């Protein structure tokens, strides 16, 4: 007669440095590429 | 700067304060805190207590220093270090050990003593505090007091035999004889999933050699408390001290001792189903000093 | 949606959440808001427990309805489903928590500094994410929403220090008002907020119960939390951190006990009062769960009205007996009301001050407090005075050398059968905050008990003793003292003369603490007193044991034309009207008497030089008198230094009765009078 | 390794 127990999480301290091959770093690079690519001084991908 | 997470301790500041206390402690300060200034001695109070103690430590060659926490309370500059020591046993104790080693080697260097520093830097020094406040018994220790210094006095009823405690595992690779030694960290040993060599990779090549591991002493002492204060209708309670290393085989049955140490709590496995732990934690006391 | 159907219910949790928030913010009846001030005190790390007074909620509802505004029945909803409203109140409080005005000063509890660190860290993460998303340059409300959706904060469950408890409605103001026996706590009451009235039997010792075990992944630098709401849990071994989860690199966790959340835990197992048991049955017990700051509030042999939530738990009995989703129950304690106030909990506030003033200003405190003990008993004034002195108790001295003096009185009520001896023991049991009524030979066959059983909740062996340990700091009313076997008499030797019990049986080598005042009542040898035989033979108590008793009344039964007709009139009137006959004085009810006795127990009077000379001369004269009649027909025993100590103890108790810090000469005179007239009925 | 900034508290 009990509810399922949750499992939280939280970042606390800087662990080992994120490698380039790390998926999160790939996603960050991709997001920055989407948000900062400039052609003819225009954010083509952001506006698209 | 740079306080540790989950604590109020800064390594640099605490080391500075402990060195300051070591350099400039005189027993007259404890006499002042004891309001016993009429008993102030001209000889002993003038002399520097811990500097002298560290000296005879150097000549005799011992590796353990016994610190009275009320002396820390006596020194104004280290009044905060006292509370830091109570609230954070392990960190502050390690800080003290490093500072003791530093002070030993510095004192040898400054006087340019002929005594070689080979032994000193290789040795490991330990600080054993005591006289850390009152007793408060064990019925009065709430769960918020886990991992704090507590002072207990009682009668030693029973003392278990010496229990070996694993420190370094000795897994051996069957295939390429890649014998890696794994130190234990926070009571955890991590098995190499495969052979740690790159040329040889066989997960089943590992078979732990029990006999060639390096162990350490551990003795569990059953202490029945005799607290200075007893609540109404409270029968005497028995607590399980856990001594380590040199303190093993020191306290005999029937000795009336006063012990200080770290109030710990550990999950107890419900052996009905393996690797399932009870939500009520067993409480025991690691022992740092016995008087 | 077909697998899990839906039901419409009269409760709307959003409207009730709004009502809860408004009640917390705008309740002033008890300058500022009561609960806002309490929350401010909590923020400054003063109070660790928030007591939600349901009477306040009822008054809030009455105010809202009286002015015409429609307010939903919050009190009824809380009573019907208490568990959910705990979290509703907790979240409402967590929203309205003010900020501290006194920061960490190196002397604060480690829990507080950890909570502050977590709060600052999650605030820093939130602000940093806000800054990044703002700098991306793609209203601040949308920014707040996106950053709070995209960040992994320490949950508010791990940043609260206070504990939440509900106080049931007072019956006079008004279900929780009516206390219920364990028998009446049926399966219909689960989830409600009920009040169970009973006597606490077996309280375990406080042990840490883990609520949210905390781990650390060294590789990814995260802290992962695993909530636990079961008696047993499974530890974690593989990282659950989202970023570390997507990353295929191996991660290992480690327990961090300092980081984990613990709650002080205790189990109490209350039983039924003897009055509640129906005819022919035996009392049955009910488990009580105590969490947070309520621990150590319940002790064995306590009459209490525990109010709590009657939650169920999954069954742990035999599978054969389990036929369905059988569940075992318990009562999560929320409020504890001691039916008899302990002496050690006394406090001189105005509430007790006014009534104490009322007693003393009217005067005649000694006679009133003596007569108020069992008013239905007639004519036994001197023994009532002795029992009152027993209740007050003397002063115990502790010389610096380690010498200790008892400071407690022991009264023996010898007498012919039918002189209401056993009634006075029951009256004392009903007056004293702690006490045990042992009797006979078979009953309480071991007043001293060397019982070392196992604690059901914690595997460590606990030591259990007889009534003597339960009667610590109390009165162990012993009945049928002469019929008690020799083993219990030998144990009571030490229990009376010292305050300890020394045990060296198999498995136990200890020394229990029993600072108990023994009150006994036994018939003389050969039933009634035989005036042919010497008094020391009728009593049949060895001189070692008899010396321990400070006062040993004889209470002989002798027929009389006048006294017996007065006694008959008294008893017949008591049977006609269930009241004390006379109208000269109104008796003091046991609550007021107990309050005054506690106040008197606070004082520690001291003797005087002239008083000391008088006592010394009296002791010398008594010793000479004992020597003279060492073999006369009235040899009530040779006087011993314990007689001097008893004189001192009685004088100190009498001084306490007048609320004085200085022993008076007339008090010593009265103590001598009582000691002498304890044997006056012998003639 | 566990080192963090000192602005957390005092
Ligand atoms: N002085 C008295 N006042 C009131 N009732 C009395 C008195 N003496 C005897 N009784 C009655 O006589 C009975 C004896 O009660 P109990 O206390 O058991 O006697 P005992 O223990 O002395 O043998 C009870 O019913 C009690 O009410
Ligand atoms: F006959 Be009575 F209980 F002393
Ligand atoms: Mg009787
Ligand atoms: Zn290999
Ligand atoms: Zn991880």
């Amino acid at each position: 007669s009990f509810d399922r127990p949750e499992i939280y999480s939280a970042p606390v301290l800087q662990g080992e440095s994120p490698n380039d091959d790390d998926n999160t770093e790939i996603i960050k690079s991709f997001k920055n590429f989407i948000l900062e690519f400039r052609l003819d001084s225009q954010f083509i991908y952001r506006d698209q | 700067l740079r306080i540790i997470w989950g604590t109020n301790v800064s390594i640099q500041e605490c080391t500075t304060n402990f060195r300051n206390f070591l350099m400039s402690f005189k027993y007259k300060f404890r006499k002042i805190l004891d309001e016993r200034e009429e008993f102030i001695n001209n000889t002993t109070d003038e002399e520097l207590y811990y500097i002298k103690q560290l000296n005879e430590m150097r000549e005799l060659g011992t590796s353990n220093l016994n610190l009275d926490a009320r002396n820390l309370l006596a020194y104004k500059q280290t009044e905060d270090l006292y509370h830091q020591l109570l609230n954070y046993p392990q960190e502050v104790i390690s800080i003290m050990d490093q500072t003791i080693k530093d002070c030993m080697v510095s004192l040898i260097v400054d006087n340019n003593l002929d005594y070689d520093l080979d032994e000193i830097e290789t040795k490991f020094y330990k600080v054993r505090p005591y006289n850390v406040g009152s007793c408060k018994g064990m019925r009065e220790l709430n769960p918020n007091d886990i991992d704090k210094l507590i002072n207990l006095k009682g009668l030693v009823l029973r003392s278990t035999p010496v229990i070996p405690d694993m420190k370094v595992a000795f897994f051996k690779c069957n295939v390429c004889d890649h014998t890696m030694a794994v130190e234990i960290d926070r009571g955890v040993i991590q098995e190499p999933a495969r052979c740690e060599r790159i040329d040889c990779n066989e997960p089943n090549s590992m078979s732990l050699i029990h006999n060639r591991c390096s162990f350490a002493d551990k003795q569990v002492i059953k202490l029945q408390e005799t607290p200075d204060f007893v609540p109404d209708g409270q029968t005497p309670h028995s607590i399980s001290l856990c001594v380590y290393d040199e303190l093993v085989d020191s306290c005999r049955a029937g000795d009336r001792i006063e012990v200080t140490g770290t109030f710990r709590s550990i999950p107890i496995r419900a052996n009905s189903r393996q690797r399932v732990l009870k939500s009520l934690y067993k409480t025991y006391v690691d022992v740092v000093h016995v008087k | 949606s077909a697998a899990l159907p839906s039901i419409q219910l009269p409760v709307d949790y959003n409207n009730l959440f709004n009502e809860i928030t408004d009640f917390l913010v705008t309740f002033k009846q008890d300058k500022g808001p009561k609960y806002m001030a309490m929350l401010q005190k909590v923020a400054n790390r003063e109070l660790n427990s928030v007591i939600i007074d349901l009477d306040d909620i009822l008054q809030y509802q009455n105010e809202k309805f009286l002015q015409g505004t429609q307010a939903d029945d919050l009190v009824s909803a809380i009573q019907q489903n208490a568990n959910h409203f705990t979290e509703l109140f907790c979240r409402a409080i967590d929203n309205n928590m003010p900020l501290p005005t006194k920061e960490i000063d190196y002397k604060d509890d480690v829990l507080d500094v950890i909570l502050n660190q977590r709060r600052l860290r999650n605030e820093r993460m939130l602000s940093d994410r806000t800054n990044e998303i703002r700098s991306e340059n793609l209203m601040n409300d949308a920014l707040r929403e996106v950053v709070e959706d995209e960040t992994e904060l320490f949950p508010p469950n791990l940043t609260r220090r206070y504990f939440l408890y509900f106080k049931p409605l007072s019956q006079n103001c008004a279900i929780s008002s009516k206390p219920l026996s364990v028998r009446q706590i049926k399966g219909d009451f689960l989830g409600q907020l009920i009040t169970v009235r009973g006597i606490i039997t077996r309280v375990s010792d406080v042990k840490p119960a883990v609520e949210v075990i905390a781990y650390t992944c060294d590789q990814c630098g995260y802290e992962v939390f695993q909530e636990v709401n079961s008696r047993t849990f499974t530890p974690l071994s593989e990282c659950t951190s989202e970023e570390c989860s997507q990353n295929q690199t191996k991660g290992q966790l480690f327990m961090s006990t300092r980081a984990s959340k613990f709650s002080a835990f205790q189990e109490c197992k209350i039983q039924e009062l003897s009055q509640q048991v129906p005819v022919g049955h035996i009392p049955r017990s009910l488990n009580i769960h105590v969490n947070g700051t309520l621990v150590r509030s319940l002790s064995p042999g306590d009459i209490v009205d525990v109010t709590g939530i009657f939650l169920p738990a999954p069954y742990t009995g035999f599978k054969a007996l389990k036929a369905g989703l059988l569940t075992e129950t318990y009562l999560e304690a929320q409020f504890v009301r001691q039916h008899k106030k302990k002496f050690a909990s006394f406090s001189l506030t105005s509430d007790v001050e006014e009534r104490v003033m009322e007693l003393i200003t009217s005067g005649d405190v000694y006679n009133r407090l003596a007569k108020s003990i069992a008013p239905e008993i007639y004519g036994n004034l001197d023994v009532k005075k002795a029992l009152l002195l027993l209740l007050v108790g003397g002063v115990d001295k502790r010389v610096g050398d380690g010498m200790k003096i008892r400071g407690d009185i022991n009264v023996c009520l010898m007498g012919d059968p039918g002189v209401a001896k056993s009634q006075l023991l029951k009256a004392i049991c009903k007056i004293s905050p702690r006490g045990v009524y042992t009797t006979g030979k078979g009953s309480s066959g071991v007043g001293l008990t060397a019982a070392v059983m196992k604690d059901p909740v914690t595997d460590e062996m606990i030591l259990e003793g007889g009534a003597l340990v339960l009667a610590d700091n109390g009165i162990c009313c012993i009945d049928e003292f002469d019929k008690m076997d020799e083993s219990d008499r030998t144990a009571i030797h030490e229990v009376m003369e010292q305050q300890t019990i020394s045990i060296s049986k198999a498995g136990i080598n200890t020394t229990l603490n029993a600072r108990t005042s023994i009150l006994a009542a036994a018939n003389p040898l050969y039933g009634r007193y035989n005036p042919r035989l010497s008094p020391l033979d009728n009593i049949n108590l060895p001189a070692a044991l008899l010396s321990r008793f400070d006062i040993l009344f004889l209470m002989l039964d002798i027929p009389s034309r006048d006294d017996d007709e007065k006694l008959a009139e008294h008893v017949t009137y008591v049977h006609m009207h269930n009241k004390q006959p006379d109208l000269d004085f109104t008796p003091v009810e046991p609550s007021k008497m107990r309050e005054y006795i506690a106040y008197a127990k606070t004082k520690r009077p001291v003797m005087s030089e002239a008083v000391n000379d008088y006592v010394v001369q009296a002791y010398i004269r008594l010793r000479q008198d004992s020597k003279r009649e060492m073999d006369s027909k009235f040899s009530f025993g040779q006087a011993t230094p314990r007689t001097l100590l008893g004189i001192i103890r009685l004088s100190q108790a009498l001084a306490k009765l007048r609320l004085a810090d200085m022993v008076d000469i007339d008090d010593v005179e009265e103590a001598l009078r009582l000691v002498r007239v304890s044997k006056e009925s012998l003639y | 390794r566990l080192m963090v900034d000192r602005k957390l508290g005092v």
